[PDB]
C-alpha cells in the first residue's frame, strides 16, 4: 500500500510553506508572495537533485562517466568496452559469486543476456556443452571471456549465435 | 509484436509532418478518416482575406466575418467587414455601412516595399538622374567613370 | 557539528538552525533587529527555515543507501547484488494428495489434467492415470473364485503373476490366503513395507500402508499392483500446485474437496504440509537468506552426498563410484560417467534432486532412467541395489534361553541391515559382540552365517562380503540357536 | 533497440500543450498563455479590443474631445490633427526600396574618407577621393 | 527506418514549439524554404490593438506586444514594440523615436519614407554594381575603390 | 542544469554565482529600477540566504567525495569496503613453537597470553600485528569472496581463504582431446601454488572441485570419505636483480627508499609464470614520485649472482614452475 | 587510463610528410611556443 523506499521528491513541495502563512493576513497582496515564492523555488531545484545523486549512482542506471567508479571497486577495469555492455560483465562477474554451475543454473545468468526464448543449451555425453543464441542485442565476442568463467573446470564449450530460429 | 506499434508511429510520423509543414495549404487524413488541417490552414482566420472585396450591394447577406466588402460613396472608396458576420446569423446588406455599424472600415498595412529615410538597405538597381560634374548629389556609375575618364589621361 | 564527521552522519533539530540564522541577521543589521513573533522578518525567516530541514533529512536518508545497515528498496538490491543474491518474486505452493477410490473404477482410466480443482485455488499438477500410482490398499470381509496378482519389480522391470484360489471365505483358509498375498508383495519392494502391513484376524481385514491404528501412512513408494478381480478399496497419490501466484498455506490434513465430483470418489485428504507459496520477497528474510548462504553447497561429492540423504521420502543408503580415464575399468562403466547407487529412493523424485549434479558432467549411467523437463527435456540415469538375504545360526552352552528372550538378541542383529554397498563386511567378531551385548551379563558363543536356501553345509564362519550391486539383508524370522 | 523514444516524449507532450494552445486561440471565445507567461487573445476576444472608429463621421469646424470620432471637410479626420482618407495613391510618391529610380536632387550623408563597402558615396565624397591619387 | 521518422517527430515538435510561443518580431523556419510566422506576428501582422491609447512615460517598461501607446512632444503618433512581453520587457525611454518601438501607421504616417523626388537620408547601401558600368545606376563606396584601383597601377 | 552529478563528474557552483541569478531573477519580478547595489538592505537579506543555502551544494559535495574510492579516509574507509563485506582486523596474538601460555594440551602448541603486539628470538613466533592500518587494508580488499564451487574463480577464492600460508596461485587448463602445449592429459586440469602444506590444500580441494577428480599434478596425497588422490605443484625459484639509471637531479636518499620500495609491490604483484613489461616498470617510477624530476629513465633486469655484464632491458617472464621476486639489497641507481 | 603492453609516441611539425616522425625530443624556438590540438592526434594498434 506504500512503497518502501521514502527516497522521493517531496509532493507539492512549494505550496507547502505557504500553507504556514498565519492567517492569509499577506495572502493577496502580490508583494510578499513573490518574495517568498522566489527563496523558496530554490530549494525546489536542490531538493529535486537530491535523488539523482542517490538515483544515479545506482548500477542499473549509472552513466559511463562514474559506471567506472563502481567498476573500479570491484575490479572490473573497463578496457575496451562500451557502456551498454559494461554493464552487463559487471553484473555476471558479481553474480559468479553464488554459483555453482549446474544447468539449471547456467540456464539463468544466460536468461538475463538473451530474453526468455533467445537461448538454449544442448548437452553432450562427453563433457560437451553447446550455447545457442537467437535474439543477441549485444556483439558476443567481447562478452565472451565471461562466458567461460562460470562453467565447470573440465567444460567442452561450443558457441554458435544466429538471429531468430 | 513490437513490429505492430512501429508500423502505426511509422506513418502518424508522416502525417504530423505533413500537419507542421502542409505548404500553404494541406489536409491531413487520418485513420478515422476525418480530415486535419495544416498549420497554415489554421492560420488563414488571423489572415484576413482580402482578395478584391466582393463590391457592395443593397440586398444579399455577408456570411464570413473577415471577408472584406468593396463600397463607393457619392463622392471615396472603403472596405468595409461584419465582425459579427456567421453562418446561420449572416448580415442582411444595406444601401450604405456609415449607418450600419455591424460594418466597420479597414485600412492597409504594407507601408514593408518602401525605403525608410533612415538607412534604408536597398536592392536590385536603383537609379539617380546623372549629377552635374556634384558635392552631396548621389553620384551614377557613368557619372564617376565620366568624372575620371579624363584624368587618366 | 550536525554535518559530516569523524563517526557518520548527524541530524541537527529545527532551533538550532533557526537560533543560527537569527543570530545570522543580528549581526546583518546590529543588536538592535527584532525577530521575535511579531517580525516580518520572523515570519520569513521561520516559514523558509522548516524546508531546509526536509532536505537535511533527506540527505541524511542518502548517505546510509550505500550502507551495510539502512539500505531499502530498490537501494538493497545494488548492496546484495554485488555478492550475486536476488530478490525472490511470486511463488505458487506445490504439494501432494491422496484420494481414495470405489472399487469398480478401471486401473486404465487416467485423468484430465484440465478438467478439475481440487478446492478454490488448487488444480492438477499433471495428467495423472490410476496405473502405477497405488500407495495404499484396503480388503475386508466381502471378496469364492480364482484370482490373479500382478505386480512390477522395483529393482528389475519385469511383472510377476501369481495365482491362488479363495476356496473359502472367512476363517483360516482366508488367513493363509493373506499371508500368501503378504509374502508375495513383501519379495519385491523393500522389506520396510512389511512392517506396515499386517491382517487382522479378529475381523478378516488386510490392511496395506496402514498403522496399527488404522491410519492410512501409505506404503515406501508408489508402484503398480492389480486383481483380477478388483476387490476392497484402492489409494492413490496425485500431484497439486496451486492456480495463480501468490501466498496460501495448507496444514497436514487441510484439503476436504474436489469440486467436478470424479465417479467413484470416496474422500481426500493431505499427508504432509504443503510448500506454502509466498509474496514478492521482503527485506527481513532477504537479508536472512543472505546471511545463511554459506550451508548452500552444490555441484561436489560430499555436497551431493548430503543432498540426496535430505531430499527423499527414503533412500537409507547411497554411494557413488567414479570412472574417468579412457577406458570402461574393470566395473562395467562407460569411460567418462559416473555411477550412483541408492536404496529406496524411487525414481522419479530421487532423479528431480539429481539436477544439482555439475554441469556438464555426463553421469548417467544406471540401469534404470527418467526424463526431467528443464525448455528442453533431458535423461538421467541410475540404478538400484539388490538386496541379498542371509541366514545366520547361533550356537552357544550356557543355560537355555527361553522363549521372547530371544528377541533382544534377534533384534540385537539388526545391525547386519546396516552395512554399506560393496564395501560391506560382517566382522562376525561384531556380530559376536552385539550378541553378548543385547543381553545380561552372562561361556562360549559361535556365529555362523549362509545365503538363504542354501543346505546346511554352507555354514561357515569366514566374513561375508557384498557385491557390487548388491545390499545385505536380514529377516527377523531367519534367526535359529542350539544349545551346545 | 529503437529505445531512443526515451527523448521523443519530452517533444510529444510538448507538442500536446502547443496543439491545445492552438485549440483554445482559434475556437476560444470572447485566453491563452505561453511559457513566456503572457497572454494570447483567441480570435473571437481580438476581434473586440482592437479599435473601431465611429463610422459616421462629423462636419469640420477646426474646434475636440475623442481620438475615435471622425470628422469630415471639403475627406476625413480625426484627432490622434490627422487625415483618415484622401484620394491620393502612396505607391506614386514613395520610392520602393527595390529598384527604385529617383529624379531631382537625391543627397545622403558624406561617408568617412577611404569607406571600402555597400554604402553610397557623394559627389564630394569621390571628387575629394579623386585628388588623393592625382598626388 | 524508424531513427528517421523519431528525427521528423522531434523537428517538427520543437518548430510547433517555437511557432506557437513565437516572439512577436520573430518568425518560424519551415522543412522547406519557406519561413513560418508565430502567431504573436500574425495577430499584429494583420492588424489588432487593444483599443484604449496609453500616455507614453520616460519611466514606464513595457510588456506587452499588441498595446499602443500616444508619444507626445502636440504631434501625437501610437507606437507598439513587437518584442515586448512579460519575460522580456522593454524601456519606455525619452523618446521612441530611439529600437523595438514602431509607430501605428497613418495616411500621414508615409512621412517618414523617402519620397522618389529628391529625398534626404540619414547609413544608406545598394547593391554592388559589376565593375565598368557606365549607366545610371548608383555605385557603391567599395566599387569606387574598386575601379580607382586599376587606375594606380 | 549544469550542477549536482552530471556522468562526467560533480559539479559546485561558486558563493558569487548563486547570488548572480538569485538576484536576476529577484530583478524579474520587479523591473531594472530596482536597488540591489552593496550594503543595500534588499542585497544584504539576499546574502543571508543564499549562505545559509550555500552550505547545502557544499554537503552534498563532500557525501560524494567522502563514498569514492580516492576520498575514504578513516571510519569512511571502513565503511566504504564494509560494503564489500569484510573489515578490517583487531589486536592479533602471537604464535611460537615449544607473556604465552599453551594454546592447547599436549602428551607425548603455543599461543600469547597478551592481546596484542609483543621475548620473541630465537634459543632464549609472530609480533606486531596491533591494528590493521588503511594503506594494507586497501591492499587486502583486493582479493575477492564467494561461496561458489565448481568453477575457476571458486576455486582461487577458497584456497586463499582456508590454506595457512598461502601466498599465489594460478590455474591452467586444457579442455581438449589432445594434449596441450603444456602436456597437461587431455580433459585435465592443472592447479600450481606457492607456499602452504600438502596434506592441508588437498582436503580444501575437495571440498569444492566437482564430483570428478581431473586434477592433475606432480604431487598427490591420498584422502578418503572410498578414496582418491589429488594432484598440485609447488613452483617457487626466482629471484631478480634491478639496476635503474637517469639523468636530472639528484634523488637524495629518501626518494630512492621510496621508488625502490615501489618497484618491489609491481614486481612482486606478478602472476605465475607472467611476463614483465619494461615500460610498465619505467612507469611506476613516474607515479612513485612527484612528476618532472627525470629527462630519461632506463631499467635493467638481471638474476642474482650473474655478472653486470647481463643486464638487459628486455621484456622478462618465467616458467610454468616459477615465481618472480624481488627484494633489498638492490634497485642500483645511478646518474647518467 | 586504467591500468594496463607497449606504447611508443611519435611527434612531428604539422604538414609534414609521415617520414617526419621521430621520438628526439623537440625543443621550442627563441620566440616560439609549443601547441597542440586534439584533432591532431591518430593512434594505431600493433
Amino acid at each position: 500500500l506504500k512503497d518502501v523506499n521514502h527516497i522521493h521528491p517531496l509532493p507539492d513541495f512549494v505550496r507547502g510553506g505557504f500553507d504556514y502563512v498565519p492567517s492569509d493576513i499577506f495572502s493577496g497582496k502580490e508583494n510578499f508572495e513573490q518574495t517568498l515564492r522566489i527563496l523558496l523555488e530554490r530549494l525546489e531545484f536542490i531538493d529535486q537533485k537530491m535523488v539523482e545523486l542517490a538515483e544515479l549512482r545506482t548500477t542499473l542506471n549509472a552513466e559511463d562517466a562514474i559506471l567506472d567508479e563502481i567498476g573500479r571497486q570491484l575490479g572490473i577495469y573497463r578496457n575496451g568496452l562500451n557502456d551498454p555492455e559494461y554493464r552487463a560483465v559487471i553484473m555476471i562477474l558479481t553474480g559468479n559469486n553464488s554459483k555453482s554451475g549446474t544447468r539449471a543454473d547456467i540456464i539463468a545468468t544466460l536468461k538475463q543476456l538473451f530474453g526468455e526464448d533467445g537461448v538454449t543449451t544442448y548437452k553432450g555425453y562427453n563433457y560437451r556443452l553447446d550455447i545457442n543464441i537467437f535474439n543477441t542485442c549485444m556483439e558476443v565476442t567481447d562478452i565472451l571471456p565471461e562466458i567461460i568463467d562460470m562453467l565447470p573446470l573440465v567444460t567442452h564449450l561450443r558457441v554458435v549465435e544466429n538471429q531468430g530460429y | 509484436d513490437a513490429d505492430k506499434a512501429v508500423d502505426q508511429i511509422i506513418e502518424d510520423s508522416k502525417r504530423l509532418h505533413i500537419v507542421v509543414n502542409g505548404t500553404g495549404t494541406e489536409q491531413a487524413v487520418a485513420e478515422d478518416g476525418s480530415l486535419l488541417p495544416s498549420v497554415r490552414k489554421a492560420l488563414i482566420d488571423n489572415l484576413y482575406f482580402k482578395t478584391p472585396p466582393l463590391p457592395w450591394r443593397n440586398g444579399g447577406s455577408v456570411n464570413e466575418f473577415n471577408q472584406l466588402y468593396s463600397f463607393t460613396d457619392v463622392s471615396n472608396t472603403t472596405w468595409w467587414y461584419a465582425p459579427g458576420a456567421t453562418v446561420s446569423n449572416p448580415v442582411v446588406m444595406r444601401d450604405s455601412p456609415i449607418n450600419d455599424g455591424k460594418f466597420k472600415v479597414f485600412l492597409d498595412k504594407t507601408n514593408d516595399i518602401y525605403a525608410p529615410l533612415n538607412s534604408p538597405n536597398f536592392v536590385g538597381n536603383p537609379r539617380v538622374p546623372t549629377p552635374a560634374p556634384n558635392s552631396q548629389s548621389i553620384p551614377t556609375t557613368g557619372w564617376v567613370q565620366s568624372e575620371m575618364e579624363g584624368l587618366e589621361d | 557539528n550536525y554535518g559530516l564527521t569523524g563517526s557518520g552522519f548527524n541530524l541537527p533539530p529545527m532551533d538550532d538552525l533557526v537560533q543560527e540564522t537569527k543570530k545570522t541577521f543580528k549581526s546583518a543589521f546590529g543588536e538592535d533587529f527584532n525577530t521575535e513573533s511579531n517580525s516580518v522578518a520572523d515570519k520569513l525567516i521561520q516559514i523558509f527555515n522548516e524546508r531546509e530541514y526536509q532536505l537535511w533529512l533527506l540527505m541524511g536518508s542518502v548517505y546510509y543507501a550505500q550502507t551495510m545497515q539502512g539500505a531499502e528498496g530498490i537501494y538493497l538490491d545494488d548492496l546484495l547484488g554485488k555478492r550475486g543474491i536476488y530478490r525472490l518474486g511470486k511463488t505458487r505452493s506445490t504439494g501432494t494428495v491422496v484420494m481414495t477410490i470405489d472399487s469398480s473404477v478401471p486401473y486404465n482410466m487416467i485423468y484430465s489434467a484440465a478438467t478439475y480443482t481440487i478446492d478454490t485455488d488448487y488444480e492438477l499438477s499433471s495428467d495423472v492415470q490410476v496405473a502405477g500410482n497405488i500407495v495404499a490398499q484396503l480388503i475386508k470381509g466381502t471378496d469364492v473364485g480364482t484370482y490373479r496378482l500382478q505386480i512390477q519389480n522395483t529393482t528389475d522391470q519385469s511383472v510377476k503373476t501369481l495365482s491362488l484360489n479363495l476356496t473359502a471365505t472367512s476363517g483360516q483358509p482366508l488367513i493363509t490366503f493373506f499371508g500368501q498375498i503378504k509374502d508375495f508383495i513383501v519379495n519385491n519392494t523393500i522389506l520396510s513395507n512389511q512392517d506396515r502391513i499386517w491382517i487382522d484376524s479378529t475381523e478378516g481385514a488386510l490392511y496395506i500402508g496402514y498403522d496399527t491404528n488404522k491410519i492410512m501412512i501409505g506404503l515406501s513408494s508408489r508402484v503398480d499392483f492389480r486383481t483380477n478381480p478388483m476387490a476392497g478399496t484402492r489409494s492413490i497419490s496425485m500431484d497439486v500446485r496451486s492456480i495463480e501466484p501468490g501466498y496460501i498455506s495448507r496444514d497436514v490434513h487441510s484439503v476436504r474437496s474436489i469440486n467436478p465430483t470424479p465417479g467413484g470418489f470416496v474422500d481426500i485428504d493431505n499427508l504432509s504440509a504443503f510448500i506454502d507459496g509466498s509474496d514478492v520477497e521482503s527485506d527481513n528474510e532477504y537479508r536472512i537468506r543472505a546471511a545463511t548462504s554459506i550451508s548452500e553447497g552444490k555441484a561436489t561429492r560430499p555436497a551431493i552426498l548430503a543432498a540426496l540423504l535430505n531430499k527423499v521420502e527414503g533412500i537409507e543408503k547411497v554411494r557413488i563410484f567414479n570412472n574417468n580415464t579412457d577406458k570402461t575399468n574393470s566395473l562395467g562403466i562407460p569411460p567418462y560417467r559416473f555411477m550412483v547407487v541408492c536404496y529406496g529412493g524411487g525414481t522419479a523424485e530421487i532423479s528431480q534432486v539429481l539436477y544439482d549434479t555439475i554441469a556438464t558432467s555426463n553421469n548417467t549411467y544406471g540401469d534404470t532412467f527418467y526424463d526431467i523437463t528443464t525448455d528442453q527435456v533431458e535423461r538421467i540415469w541410475h540404478t538400484k541395489a539388490a538386496a541379498r538375504q542371509l541366514a545366520i545360526r547361533v550356537r552357544y552352552r550356557g543355560r537355555p534361553l527361553s522363549l521372547t528372550e530371544e528377541t533382544a538378541i534377534a533384534n540385537g542383529l539388526a545391525t547386519a541391515v546396516n552395512g554399506t554397498m560393496i564395501a560391506g563386511t560382517l566382522y562376525n567378531v561384531r556380530l559376536v559382540g552385539t550378541v553378548m551385548s543385547s543381553t545380561s551379563p552372562d561361556t562360549q558363543v559361535y556365529v555362523d552365517i549362509k545365503n538363504k536356501g542354501q543346505p546346511d553345509s554352507a555354514y561357515v564362519n569366514t566374513d561375508v562380503t557384498a557385491s557390487t550391486t548388491q545390499v545385505l539383508s536380514l529377516e527377523l524370522e531367519d534367526v535359529i540357536f542350539s544349545q551346545i
